[PDB]
C-alpha cells in the first residue's frame, strides 16, 4: 500500500494481523490459552497454545498435547476451545 | 547500538519529508523528542503529532506539512553560552531571517532566539529549517 | 451504631453536609438491603465530593481508603446502581485515596517510591474512574495550538455499563488532574 | 519577500506542488498544471469554472502523481459540492 | 545483534498490553507463591517454574497475579540460589566443553567456543559483582569450576 | 422495469467487454485500484474506481478550450 493511502494510527485490522507480532503499532502475541478435554473424561484442563511441555490429565494420566516447533499438537481424541 | 533516539527521530522525519510522506513514525519516544517536536510545531514546521502508548518507550506519529527543509541533531551536545549563539547560528543556519537551533538550558528546551531573549545558555540539541 | 462510622475524614476533620448525606445513604444501604448487608459493615469512605459534568447534570465522586479498594471493587456495580437512584440521576465514582510526593530536591539523598509519583497516581486514578471498564489503549494528541487531548480505549464488554458515563468520566478526570481525556470503544 | 516599507521585492512568486509543497522552478519541464472542470446539476460543464492542481517533476517522476491527484481531487470535490 | 556471533534474529516474546490477570483465572496470589516455593524446593529454576505455570496452570504471567517476579518471591522466602541461574548455566556449559576438550585436543572449534563461553561468564560475573549478587571474593576458575556445580 | 442508472449500465457494458480482467502481476502503484486476486492469479479491477477515473478524465478533457490541443495516440494495433 502506498504510504499516503493509509493511516499509520488507524491501520486496517487485516494488515495488523498480517504484520509481525513485534512490528504492530502495539505489540501483541499470537498465542492463546485453550480448554482441552479428553475423549471420555469430563475433566477440563487449560493448555497454552504453544506449550513446551507434555501436558498430562491428572485423572486418566493421558497426554493432551505434544510440543512442536510452534503450536503444540493435541492428541487426536482430545478437543479444545479457545479460552479468552 | 541505539545511542541517540533524538537523532533517529529527526533522521526519520527528514527522510520522510524528502520522500514526500504525509506521516512518519518515531520509535522509541522520549520527552526530549516531544519537546523538540513541540518547538518545531510552535513555528509551523510540522502538523499535529500523536503519542502511542504500548507500555514501553512509546511511539509517535507526526504529520508533515512539507515546510521542513532539514532537521538534524548535533553530536556531541556542545556547551553553548549566550555569546556563542551567533557563531553557532552562522555555522548551522542557512540565513539570519529563518531557521532555529534547539538548545537545552536550565530553563528548559527552547530555540536559540528565546534563549537570547532570556539570556540563558546550555547545550545544543539540534536544528531545523 | 450511627452513620458517622461510615465516614473517616483525614485528620479527623468535620465533614460537610454532603459527606454526612452520603454516609447516611451508605448506612441505610447496609441496613435495609440484606444482600449488601454483609459487605458494607466494614466499608467506609474517606470523603465525598460533587462535580458538575453538564447542564442540569452533576456527578458525585467518593474517595475510599486505599486498603479497602479491592473490597469496594468487588461490590462496585451493585453499590453504584443502588446509590444512583438516590441522587436523582447523579453518577457515583469511587477513587482510592493516594498520596503524591514532590520530587526530591536536586542533590538530595531522599528516595521516593515510584508509586507516589504524580504520573503513577494519575494513571491509577484513570484506571479507577473507568471501573468496571478496562483500558485497552492510550493515545495522546498534541494539537498545533499547544493543547493535549488524550484518547482512552475501553473494552467493549462494559459498553452497557460505561457508555452513558463517558462525559462524567471526562469531567471527573479533568477536575482531578486537569487533563483533557476522551473515551472511545475499539471497533471489532 | 518584502521590504521594510512593505514593497514586494521578489521577481515573481513560483508555484508550489499541490501534493509535495515543493517549489516549482523555472526549468522544471516535468511539472504540469491541470484544470478539473465543474459540473452543474444536469452534468454540464460550466465554462470558466474548474479546480487547478500543479504537480512538480519530482512527484511525477516517482509515479505518485496519480494517487496524489486522485486524493486531492476527491477532497476538493467533497468541499466544492461536485458530485 | 548477537553478542558472540553475526546472528540478527529478532524472535522474542510479545507481552500483551493488558497487565491484569484473565477473568477465567481464579487462583490467588498467596496460592501462586506457595506453588512457586514448592517448585523451587523441588529444584526448579525460575524460568522452569514460569514455563510450567504457563503451560499447565494457566498463569500467563506470575507478576499479573502476584504483583512481583518469580525470583523476587523466591528471595523473599530464602529460596534464591547462591549463584544466579544464567551464570550457573554458562558455567555448566563451560565445564562440559572443557570435559569434552580433555579427550579431544585436535578439536580447535571447541577451544574457540570455550573462549567465547568463558568471556561471557566473566562479563556476567563482573556485572553480578557490581550489583552485589556475588561476594567480592567470588572468582571463576576453570580448574575447580566443576565443584561450583 | 427498474431502469438502470448511467453508472449501472456503464459498468454492465464494462463487464461485457471484460474491462475488469487484469494480468497476473500488479504494479505497486496500481494496487489501490485492484479489488482482489482470484485463485487463478488474475487481478480483478474495481470497476467503480474505473468509472470514477473515466469521469475525472472527461472533466479534465472538457475544460480544454480548443480540442485540437489534445493528442490521443495508440501504439498497439487494437487501439488505433
Ligand atoms: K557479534
Ligand atoms: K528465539
Ligand atoms: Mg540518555
Ligand atoms: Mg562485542
Ligand atoms: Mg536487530
Amino acid at each position: 500500500t502506498l504510504p499516503n493511502d493509509v493511516d499509520l494510527l488507524n491501520p486496517p485490522a487485516e494488515l495488523e494481523k498480517r504484520k509481525h507480532k513485534l512490528k504492530r503499532l502495539v505489540q501483541s502475541p499470537n498465542s492463546f490459552f485453550m480448554d482441552v478435554k479428553c475423549q471420555g473424561c469430563f475433566n477440563i484442563t487449560t493448555v497454552f497454545s504453544h506449550s513446551q511441555t507434555v501436558v498430562v490429565c491428572g485423572n486418566c494420566q493421558t497426554v493432551l498435547c505434544q510440543p512442536t516447533g510452534g503450536r503444540a499438537r493435541l492428541t487426536e481424541g482430545c478437543s479444545f476451545r479457545r479460552k479468552g | 547500538v541505539r545511542v541517540s533516539v533524538l537523532n533517529d527521530a529527526l533522521k526519520s522525519m527528514y527522510n520522510a519529508e524528502k520522500r514526500g510522506k504525509r506521516q512518519v513514525m518515531i520509535r522509541p519516544s522520549s520527552k526530549v523528542i516531544i519537546k523538540f517536536l513541540i518547538v518545531m510545531q510552535k513555528h509551523g514546521y510540522i502538523g499535529e503529532f500523536e503519542y502511542v502508548d504500548d507500555h514501553r518507550s512509546g511511539k509517535i506519529v507526526v504529520e508533515l506539512n512539507g515546510r521542513l527543509n532539514k532537521c538534524g541533531v548535533i553530536s556531541p551536545r556542545f556547551d553553548v553560552g549566550v555569546k556563542e549563539i551567533e557563531g553557532w547560528t552562522a555555522r548551522l543556519l542557512p540565513s539570519r531571517q529563518f531557521g532555529y537551533i534547539v538548545l537545552t538550558t536550565s530553563a528548559g528546551i527552547m530555540d536559540h532566539e528565546e534563549a537570547r531573549r532570556k539570556n540563558v545558555g546550555g547545550k545544543v540539541l539540534g536544528f531545523f529549517y | 451504631y450511627t452513620s458517622r462510622q461510615k465516614i473517616h475524614k483525614d485528620k479527623d476533620a468535620e465533614p460537610t453536609e454532603f459527606e454526612e448525606s452520603v454516609a447516611q445513604a451508605l448506612f441505610d444501604m447496609e441496613n435495609t438491603n440484606q444482600e449488601l448487608k454483609s459487605e458494607l459493615k466494614d466499608l467506609y469512605i474517606n470523603s465525598a465530593v460533587q462535580i458538575d459534568v453538564s447542564g442540569n447534570k452533576k456527578a458525585v465522586v467518593i474517595h475510599v481508603p486505599y486498603r479497602l479498594r479491592k473490597a469496594f471493587r468487588k461490590i462496585h456495580v451493585r453499590l453504584v446502581r443502588e446509590l444512583e437512584k438516590k441522587f436523582s440521576g447523579k453518577d457515583v465514582i469511587f477513587i482510592a485515596t493516594r498520596r503524591i510526593a514532590r520530587p526530591p530536591k536536586r542533590g538530595s539523598a531522599a528516595q521516593r517510591p515510584r508509586s507516589r509519583t504524580l504520573t503513577s497516581v494519575h494513571d491509577a486514578i484513570l484506571e479507577d474512574v473507568v471501573v468496571p471498564a478496562e483500558i485497552v489503549g492510550k493515545r495522546v494528541r498534541y494539537r498545533v495550538d499547544g493543547s493535549k487531548i488524550m484518547k482512552v480505549f475501553l473494552d467493549p464488554k462494559e459498553r452497557n455499563n460505561t457508555e452513558y458515563k463517558l462525559e462524567t468520566f471526562s469531567a471527573v478526570y479533568r477536575k482531578l488532574s486537569g487533563k483533557d481525556v476522551v473515551f472511545e470503544y475499539p471497533i471489532t | 519577500m518584502q521590504n521594510e516599507e512593505g514593497q514586494n521585492v521578489d521577481l515573481y512568486i513560483p508555484r508550489k506542488c499541490s501534493a509535495t509543497n515543493r517549489v516549482i522552478t523555472s526549468k522544471d519541464h516535468a511539472s504540469v498544471q491541470l484544470n478539473v472542470g465543474h459540473l452543474d446539476d444536469k452534468g454540464l460543464y460550466i465554462p470558466g469554472s474548474f479546480t487547478t492542481f500543479a504537480l512538480c517533476g519530482f512527484i511525477r517522476a516517482q509515479g505518485d502523481a496519480d494517487s496524489a491527484l486522485d486524493r486531492l481531487w476527491q477532497k476538493k470535490k467533497v468541499e466544492a459540492r461536485q458530485q | 545483534g548477537r553478542m558472540h556471533s553475526r546472528g540478527k534474529g529478532i524472535s522474542a516474546s510479545a507481552l500483551p498490553y493488558k497487565r491484569t490477570p484473565p477473568s477465567w483465572l481464579k487462583i490467588s496470589a498467596p496460592d501462586v507463591e506457595d506453588n512457586i516455593c514448592k517448585f523451587a524446593k523441588k529444584g526448579l529454576t525460575p524460568s522452569q517454574i514460569g514455563v510450567i505455570l504457563r503451560d499447565s496452570h494457566g498463569i500467563a504471567q506470575v507478576k499479573s497475579v502476584t504483583g512481583s517476579k518469580i525470583l523476587r518471591i523466591l528471595k523473599a522466602h530464602g529460596l534464591a540460589p547462591e549463584i544466579p541461574e544464567d551464570l550457573y548455566h554458562l558455567i555448566k556449559k563451560a565445564v562440559a566443553i572443557r570435559k569434552h576438550l580433555e579427550r579431544n585436543r585436535k578439536d580447535k572449534d571447541s577451544k574457540f567456543r570455550l573462549i567465547l563461553v568463558e568471556s561471557r561468564i566473566h562479563r556476567l560475573a563482573r556485572y553480578y559483582k557490581k550489583t552485589k549478587k556475588l561476594p567480592p571474593v567470588w572468582k571463576y576458575e576453570s580448574t575447580t569450576a566443576s565443584t561450583l556445580v | 422495469g427498474r431502469t438502470l442508472s448511467t453508472k449501472e449500465a456503464d459498468i454492465q457494458m464494462m463487464l461485457a467487454a471484460e474491462v475488469h480482467l487484469g494480468t497476473k502481476n500488479c504494479d505497486f502503484q496500481m494496487e489501490r485500484y485492484v479489488f482482489k486476486r482470484r485463485n487463478d492469479g488474475i487481478y480483478i479491477i474495481n470497476l467503480g474506481k474505473t468509472w470514477e477515473k473515466l469521469q475525472m478524465a472527461a472533466r479534465v478533457i472538457v475544460a480544454i478550450e480548443n480540442p485540437k490541443d489534445i493528442i490521443v495516440q495508440s501504439a498497439r494495433p487494437y487501439g488505433q
